[PDB]
RNA sequence: AGGAUAGUGGCCUACCAUGGUUUCAACGGGUAACGGGGAAUAAGGGUUCGAUUCCGGAGAGGGAGCCUGAGAAACGGCUACCACAUCCAAGGAAGGCAGCAGGCGCGCAAAUUACCCAAUCCCGACACGGGGAGGUAGUGACAAUAAAUAACGAUACAGGUUGUAAUUGGAAUGAGUACAAUGUAAAUACCUUAACGAGGAACAAUUGGAGGGCAAGUCUGGUGCCAGCAG
């Protein structure tokens, strides 16, 4: 079991296409400020001293 | 719009036999007026010529409306030809830009004089008889 | 005690001893001989531009196993053969014999990285567009 | 050829570039003054940093010292002008207390939040932007201004305003008249 | 002791003496070496850099030799050789961008063959002439300063006096295009300003990251020690 330079990009090129979302634009400057201070000193969603970020949906 | 002259800096110039001073004006609802139209309410404020009046180098306040400036009482026409550069009075009128070529051009004619030592006739005619 | 001279007029044995013992650091003894200057392959500068020679691949180092698209470049400049690395899977084919590349370290400075045997430099650009434009499609290359 | 103009740097990012600690304390300052991004709380760091590198050393020295007077005394007249520091606190030693969170009272953007110009600190900012603000006789359009004591009562709405007098503005004449 | 120099001096000559430097590093070799004022980092002590806005030196392709002149071993002066290189009717003639701009080459690596003496000062017989010195524009994400990409209200909602998740409106604005003045040697640009200039205000922010160091996911497909990532 080894490789050569064939197959060079398999993956990349494997990989299923799937194009990005047209989605809201988020506000650039200090309005990201204000979201952002919202988000983690006003809309506080701690949850018994543990604070997460990113929680996956589950 | 109740446009007003304000005057500081006040210098008495009689070497240059004239008088030097700084020029506010203090204009609302306006954007400027000209310099020309400064030296007209110059010229009634101190019963002095249009002609003698120069005004120069005009700056608003940042905001909108007043704006400082620099400017000359000459005590004649004469004086105000005098004592003043080519430019100023070309934009009164009070002279006019002569018509002369480009510097490349001037340049490269008194360098093209170099080549030649005495008279241009004597060249010309010179060549001329040469090449018949 | 402490075994260096500690006298009020012995500033000579110290400052000599000093300019003695850095020989030993290794950053002081390559400026001071100029090997970067002399035996680099960029001859010390930051960038070089070459003419690809072939293409190889690398078996990385052990617990690894896998082949690293390399190719074989000689350097315009002064005519050096070096290998060079190319990012970003899908790149080597981006890459063709007598193309000309600019070339850059992998930032440890004259080291190898990673699983990577004796490999030196990564590629930067190709045929005058760099390589992150064309893996990512912002630019396409001019032949 | 002429003379080399000088001119420096007014902000220094911090070494330790994660901390969390010092990240949520940054984002607290820029959401209560309603600050652009960090280098505006750098700047505080950096020009309070200077101020008490200065006044440390002239803590540092003896009092009735011509040095030690002198600049400490300066030092403590620019900080009581502009409202970093109050009226019964010329000692030199309150200046280490201060927190960059006495800087950013002073900006324009907190000040005309503060008097009922706006409602609020985002309203504050774009209203400054969008040239509706006037500092005394002079229009100012810099959040950053900095308000001594004396432009405190000189804050009101633009001369020419559409807020304080004048022709409203492109959306009202443009829908006014239907 | 003389000669030469503007003048001292082995600066050179004649005769004479045998001296002069060195481990406190002479002499020789390297320098990707013009020196300094300075620059970067900096608890302190240090380390590293300084071709380059000012001062001092040196050079004008390489070498040498001179004229003129108070002053040059001058190169936008001459003379000669070497190397390059232009024209030629083949007899001859003419050169020196490490000035400004521009081309070729070199390379990782750097801008217009633009306008002007209005400021700065310089030169001349000169108040007036000349100045690519210098000043103004073009290119200019080298660095540095300030600083837009939004905001405010209402419905039922949501929630323990507001901090609330969406879509309903009235407004405000400069990015930009442009009457006019200003600015200027003439301009341009800034600053000032008629008529214009936003709901997806599509006038749509990017660059890197999400195991640890180190801030931020064990969500879904693909591959299957391959392809790739990884300081
Ligand atoms: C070839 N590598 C050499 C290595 O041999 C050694 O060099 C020493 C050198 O340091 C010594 O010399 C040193 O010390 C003496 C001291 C006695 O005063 C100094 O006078 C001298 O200037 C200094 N370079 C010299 N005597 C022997 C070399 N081999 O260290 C320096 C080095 C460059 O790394």
């Amino acid at each position: 079991v080894h490789g050569s330079l064939a197959r060079a990009g398999k993956v990349k090129s494997q990989t299923p296409k799937v194009e990005k979302q047209e989605k809201p634009k988020k506000p650039q400057g200090r309005a990201y400020m204000r979201l952002l201070y919202t988000r983690r000193f006003v809309n506080v969603t701690l949850t018994n001293g543990k604070r997460k970020m990113n929680p996956s949906p589950a | 719009d109740a446009v007003t002259i304000r005057t500081r800096k006040v210098i008495s110039n009689p070497l240059l036999a004239r008088r030097q001073f700084v020029i506010d004006v203090l204009h609302p609802n306006r954007a400027n007026v000209s310099k020309d139209e400064l030296r007209e309410k110059l010229a009634e404020i101190y019963k002095a010529e249009k002609d003698a009046v120069s005004v120069f180098g005009f700056r608003t306040q940042f905001g909108g409306g007043k704006s400082t400036g620099f400017g000359l009482i000459y005590q004649s026409v004469a004086d105000a030809k005098r004592f003043e550069p080519a430019y100023r009075l070309v934009r009164y009128g009070l002279a006019e830009k002569v018509e002369k070529a480009s510097r490349q051009q001037r340049k490269q004619k008194k360098n093209r004089d170099k080549k030649i030592f005495g008279t241009q006739r004597r060249a010309q005619k010179r060549a001329a008889r040469r090449n018949a | 005690g402490k075994g260096k001279p500690r006298g009020l007029n012995s500033a000579r044995k110290l400052r000599v001893h000093r300019r003695n013992n850095r020989w030993a650091d290794q950053a002081y003894k390559a400026r001071l001989l100029g090997t970067a200057f002399k035996s680099s392959p960029f001859g010390g500068s930051s960038h070089a531009k070459g003419i690809v020679l072939e293409k190889i691949g690398i078996e990385s180092k052990q617990p690894n196993s896998a082949i690293r698209k390399c190719v074989r470049v000689q350097l315009i400049k002064n005519g050096k053969k070096v290998t060079a690395f190319v990012p970003n899977d899908g790149c080597l084919n981006f890459v063709d014999e007598n193309d000309e590349v600019l070339l850059a370290g992998f930032g440890r400075r004259g080291k190898a990285k990673g699983d990577i045997p004796g490999v030196r430099f990564k590629v930067v650009k190709v045929s005058g567009v760099s390589l992150l434009a064309l893996w990512k499609e912002k630019k396409e290359k001019p032949r | 050829p002429r003379a080399p103009r000088t001119y420096s740097k007014t902000y220094s990012v911090p070494k330790r570039p994660y901390e969390s600690a010092r990240l949520d304390a940054e984002l607290k300052l820029a959401g209560e003054y309603g600050l652009k991004n960090k280098r505006e709380i750098y700047r505080i760091g950096f020009q309070l940093s200077k101020i008490r590198r200065a006044a440390r050393d002239l803590l540092t020295r003896d009092e009735k010292d011509p040095k030690r007077l002198f600049e400490g005394n300066a030092l403590i007249r620019r900080l009581v002008r502009i409202g970093v520091l109050s009226e019964d606190k010329m000692k030199l030693d309150y200046v280490l207390a201060l927190k960059p969170e006495d800087f950013l009272e002073r900006r324009l953007q907190t000040q005309v939040f503060k008097l009922g110009l706006a409602r609020s600190i985002h309203h504050a900012r774009v209203l400054i932007t969008q040239r509706h603000i006037a500092v005394g006789k002079q229009i100012v359009n810099i959040p950053s201004f900095t308000v001594r004591l004396d432009s405190q009562k000189h804050i009101d709405f633009a001369h020419n305003s559409p807020y304080g007098g004048g022709r409203a503005g492109r959306v009202k004449r443009k829908n006014q008249g239907k």
